[PDB]
RNA sequence: GCUCAACGGAUAAAAGGUACUCCGGGGAUAACAGGCUGAUACCGCCCAAGAGUUCAUAUCGACGGCGGUGUUUGGCACCUCGAUGUCGGCUCAUCACAUCCUGGGGCUGAAGUAGGUCCCAAGGGUAUGGCUGUUCGCCAUUUAAAGUGGUACGCGAGCUGG
RNA sequence: AAUUCCUUGUCGGGUAAGUUCCGACCUGCACGAAUGGCGUAAUGAUGGCCAGGCUGUCUCCACCCGAGACUCAGUGAAAUUGAACUCGCUGUGAAGAUGCAGUGUACCCGCGGCAAGACGGAAAGACCCCGUGAACCUUUACUAUAGCUUGACACUGAACAU
RNA sequence: GCUCGCCGGAAGACCAAGGGUUCCUGUCCAACGUUAAUCGGGGCAGGGUGAGUCGACCCCUAAGGCGAGGCCGAAAGGCGUAGUCGAUGGGAAACAGGUUAAUAUUCCUGUACUUGGUGUUACUGCGAAGGGGGGACGGAGAAGGCUAUGUUGGCCGGGCGACGGUUGUCCCGGUUUAAGCGUGUAGGCUGGUUUUCCAGGCAAAUCCGGAAAAUCAAGGCUGAGGCGUGAUGACGAGGCACUACGGUGCUGAAGCAACAAAUGCCCUGCUUCCAGGAAAAGCCUCUAAGCAUCAGGUAACAUCAAAUCGUACCCCAAACCGACACAGGUGGUCAGGUAGAGAAUACCAAGGCGCUUGAGAGAACUCGGGUGAAGGAACUAGGCAAAAUGGUGCCGUAACUUCGGGAGAAGGCACGCUGAUAUGUAGGUGAGGUCCCUCGCGGAUGGAGCUGAAAUCAGUCGAAGAUACCAGCUGGCUGCAACUGUUUAUUAAAAACACAGCACUGUGCAAACACGAAAGUGGACGUAUACGGUGUGACGCCUGCCCGGUGCCGGAAGGUUAAUU
RNA sequence: AGGACCGAACCGACUAAUGUUGAAAAAUUAGCGGAUGACUUGUGGCUGGGGGUGAAAGGCCAAUCAAACCGGGAGAUAGCU
């Protein structure tokens, strides 16, 4: 914590962690346009991905993109959306239809926020890079000029572009380093998403973190059948991988696709 | 304590019963190696 | 043309773990206890340089010598591997004598009192605790004394399970 | 010290007496910093030690109330079992004898009780060894192989430049 | 048949699951019942489960299954679009008495209700596989009101008492009564309404969504219980006749008020929180194509229809899962009195049982208990097992501490009954009388009756008053692991696994990685504050030197080097 | 408020005795731990054997698990009894 507001540190007397609250989403539940999503474990098959478990569900809720252009939206409330904390805000048409959005950071009530070409660059909706500035402050990009993927994660996350990179492909997503790209593909430009969220530590396991995620931790925990590596009195040594497949470094993915972007870490 | 059975009579016909027999490959087999290969008067139920 | 040297030479090419274990066999083969043996051990005796003020033998005894027992440490591998359950404790014992107490004697470097040692003697008797799984041991405090040993290192179709 | 073999280390404390315990020392056989190091309030059907209370846990067992055990009537099992006319002792002996030898003792048969022997009952010993037995596991053992990864050819064409 | 004892959050009652005649009657006693058996869940006969409203069918969909064509794959076959199945979930309607040897919201009586067709009447725009609304949904907590229901009184019927008193102050019993119909209340929620305009809802739409204006407010949905009606009926203690001994026909009093409750109902509520809480149909509504004096729509009533299966009995057990008439296992519902915090526990109601060998005896020894002199852990591996503590209120409470705790630390004192304060008090409940008004299950003021704790004095009984059942032993030092949790079903519950936190590493999304010959799927309808893998395991202070070896990361100039030519 | 505290139902199994041809192929008796939660339970569904599932013990996958059960290759092989 450092900025506003003052955060609780949960009075531990239970064994209790501090958590992290907003303010309000006036509302407590949703809208009309959501689905209820179907929630497993398994591959249609087996296992797979193991350990997810957790409970309760549903609230789908969506829309990315932003392809309805040159229409004013106004910001009736924040509000919430499981498994991907970054809030989401929701938004009117003029002409009453409602998307939902993704709550970048200040806004709250009314709110501009209009899509289009040379629309308004600021913090509201999307806009085709092949038509903003500096962009040191653009949102969730496409990493194909239609779709409207990329970062959904707006939970504080960046993609400082260059400005005027011309050339017509640059940006440099988060840590994960630079990547040429299109620039017909648009963005929100709002740029953020509360970051202050994710800060306040879970808790306690099953107090908070039990609810979605089960002990994704098996160690060793010996057995020499199981795991590449285990048994023995009460210690391991040799490799530590997981499969013949190499645990530390490595690095995968090879003649993928596209293969064409830069820069990146090694250490 | 709880012996390794339990009842439940709709439970079972849904995995023994032709319908659970006939809809699987070697299923329409397990009544021809009764009626067909021996003589068993009737076997396929719970 | 081969340290095929594991040298009559299984392949051209071959390391380990199992207390997670499994099967076929063996008392043809180890572990416990029995048995054979007694080197070792323990017990005794023979010689007598020495010590004992003096004096070999009250007491002890060098260098060496002969045995008794079956009891220690061992050797063997005869009896059990189609099962003979380990140590210690509890319970309850039974025998030996190389006797711890009590009984009777000899010598004494035995005044007495108490002892030292050897002979005889098995009737009876022969400790509670602290520490430890202990047996044992050391320690506290008793006692006339707190014996050594055999009995599948007595005793689980009798108890315990440290 | 969940790590120290020597080991009951040495000193201190608690005790009448403490191979355990607590506090030290350091000589760490063979601690040690995320196969984490030193602390840590709280929690613990967790290991170790001390105390108060409490008492039959014990000195040392007594009485009593019930369910069996005993007796009668009814019903009515079990494992085991080569055959029995199925005593002790010392010796013998495939090496621990009811059955052999010598000898001692013993009228015939039940009922209730006890567990010293019938190497008592039960499971073709699980320990040990062996079989050119088995299984699962390990790896820089051997030989392979899925997967990953390299390259050529190919589905794969047209232009230009150096 | 009379005693006696046992259970009673059940050892009672009901149902599901499962069972599949075990139900009732008559019979018979070989086998089966751990004995006898005239008896039975045994044998042999018969009889016995009656629905428009309960359930299944049936509409709807969840997980998931199947799957035209389709995509894959030597064959078998895998996946899956439309779509079609699939409850454990959503859709419509009945109650109370009576009756059978055994059926029962199924039969009878009394009183109702739902939906569809057809018809009559009246008024009208009807119409989807479509749009919108709605169904429709979390956890936790805090009330208020109410009912179940109990208690006391009143009323009615009955008795005056094996022994001292009770013949009006008293003892016993009863005091019940449904859906449906009218009433729209304690509360809950939400501004109505009209007009016009439109880049939205795949087309349209008056509907929903958006925008403006304009006029008012006192509305409109929802809703437990209560009160009328149902019902001068039924039921009803109890009498009278008949009895087969089980029971039968008739008759039939009072049938109210006050207080006290719920975990049930208002409550799919209200408040609040983070982990942010199915779907589809019915239902309402809007229009499309189409219809176009028609058909259809709404309402009233008249009538016809509501098919077919299940229904017996066991159901925490002698009918199910355990080979048994097995001290085990098995989901839901109901929830009386005294005492009590209470679904604890004890004694009891209704109700159900004494557990299918018994009769004596009164040894050792075995099991389960009671009491023990003096001692008091000397026992022992170890206080194992016992014994012990045990309640409410109040006083009072150490190191240490993450300031929460440690803590019921420890250690104490009072508890019964009676009188009084106060004939029942404080509190709770709330009756006419009175006051007023749109108006009424109105409001206000009045405080009768009803109910009723604690405390304080004073007195009294016993050895003892938290008297029984029930019901922490406490403290001190030290190891380990932070803590709740998990584990070897059937010898290990731990210091082990997990945990939140930390770190390394990988992954740019057709992600890494995993399942898969593939298609495809998971990861994720997520996208680096994300996902995976490895190790460490709160927190505090920290985490030193070594890159020689192996592994991994980068470079890749030069050496060596495959197929290929 | 709380993986908060005492404690029934419910869930679980730390201790001792009994049972050990049992009432019982893991229970009974007296104590014992959790008891709004990583809780507990009904119904149905999905993972298949070198495979599944696993808060990890080689645990569980129908009284069976260091590789389930059934049928087959099969009269496997057995220098052993
Ligand atoms: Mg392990
Ligand atoms: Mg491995
Ligand atoms: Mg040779
Ligand atoms: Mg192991
Ligand atoms: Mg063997
Ligand atoms: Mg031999
Ligand atoms: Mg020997
Ligand atoms: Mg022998
Ligand atoms: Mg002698
Ligand atoms: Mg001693
Ligand atoms: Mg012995
Ligand atoms: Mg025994
Ligand atoms: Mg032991
Ligand atoms: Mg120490
Ligand atoms: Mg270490
Ligand atoms: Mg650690
Ligand atoms: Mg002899
Ligand atoms: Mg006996
Ligand atoms: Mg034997
Ligand atoms: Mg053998
Ligand atoms: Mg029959
Ligand atoms: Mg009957
Ligand atoms: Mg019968
Ligand atoms: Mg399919
Ligand atoms: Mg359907
Ligand atoms: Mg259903
Ligand atoms: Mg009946
Ligand atoms: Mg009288
Ligand atoms: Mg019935
Ligand atoms: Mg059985
Ligand atoms: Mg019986
Ligand atoms: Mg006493
Ligand atoms: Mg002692
Ligand atoms: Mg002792
Ligand atoms: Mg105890
Ligand atoms: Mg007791
Ligand atoms: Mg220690
Ligand atoms: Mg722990
Ligand atoms: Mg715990
Ligand atoms: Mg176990
Ligand atoms: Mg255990
Ligand atoms: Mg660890
Ligand atoms: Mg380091
Ligand atoms: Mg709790
Ligand atoms: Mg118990
Ligand atoms: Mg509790
Ligand atoms: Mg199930
Ligand atoms: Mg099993
Ligand atoms: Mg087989
Ligand atoms: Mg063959
Ligand atoms: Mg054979």
């Amino acid at each position: 914590v450092k900025c506003k507001p003052t955060s609780p540190g949960r009075r531990h007397v239970v064994k209790v962690v501090n958590p992290e609250l907003h303010k309000g989403k006036p509302f407590a539940p949703l809208l009309e346009k959501n689905s209820k999503s179907g929630g497993r474990n398994n591959n249609g098959r087996i296992t797979t991905r193991h350990i997810g478990g957790g409970h309760k569900q549903a609230y789908r809720i969506v829309d990315f993109k932003r392809n309805k252009d040159g229409i004013p939206a106004v910001v009736e409330r924040l509000e919430y959306d499981p498994n991907r904390s970054a809030n989401i805000a929701l938004v009117l048409y003029k002409d009453g239809e409602r998307r939902y959005i993704l709550a970048p950071k200040g806004l709250k009530a009314g709110d501009q926020i209009q899509s289009g070409v040379d629309a308004a660059i600021k913090p509201g909706n999307t806009l085709p890079m092949r038509n903003i500035p500096v962009g040191s402050t653009v949102h969730n990009v496409e990493m194909k000029p239609g779709k409207g993927g990329q970062l959904a994660r707006s939970a504080g996350t960046y993609v400082q572009i260059v400005a005027r990179d011309g050339a017509y492909v640059t940006l440099r997503l988060r840590s994960g380093e630079m990547r040429k790209v299109e620039a017909d593909c648009r963005a929100t430009l709002g740029e953020v998403g509360n970051a202050e969220h994710m800060l306040r530590v879970l808790g306690k396991a099953g107090a908070a973190r039990w609810r979605g995620v089960r002990p994704t931790v098996r160690g060793t925990a010996m057995n020499p059948v199981d795991h590449p590596h285990g048994g023995g009195e009460g210690r391991n040594f040799g490799k530590h991988p997981v499969t013949p497949w190499g645990v530390q470094t490595k690095g995968k993915k090879t003649r993928s696709n596209k293969r064409t972007d830069k820069f990146i870490v090694r250490r | 304590m709880k012996r390794t059975f339990q009842p439940s009579v709709l439970k079972r016909n849904r995995s023994h019963g032709f319908r659970a027999r006939m809809a699987t490959k070697n299923g329409r087999q397990v009544l021809a190696r009764r009626r067909a290969k021996g003589r068993a008067r009737l076997t396929v139920s719970k």
